[PDB]
């Protein structure tokens, strides 16, 4: 996997601290509330 | 004597058929206040400011 190559490879570099109805459309409704 | 009068509104809207037979023969609608009081103005039906 390239993340575990990219580890390895620095890996290497490291370093420690030493010691209803719509007109409009003409569909059905039914009610008045449905209609508005 | 009963009249059917339309319910005046402050935007567009649809029309739709509406039979009638009885009209008044002069005006009649003084005891009218105000259409759509709260809105800016009446776009269908009677207006009266
Ligand atoms: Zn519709």
């Amino acid at each position: 996997p390239m993340s575990t190559r990219i580890a390895e490879a620095t890996s290497a570099i490291v370093s420690k601290h030493p010691a209803y109805q719509c007109h409009v459309c003409s569909a059905v409704l039914f009610s008045p509330l449905d209609l508005d | 004597v009963p009249f059917m009068v339309p319910i005046s509104s402050d935007h567009d809207i649809s029309s739709a058929p509406a039979v009638q037979y009885i009209i008044s023969t002069e005006y009649n609608d003084r005891s009218l206040f105000c259409t759509n009081s709260s809105s800016p103005q009446t776009i269908a039906g009677p207006d009266k400011h």
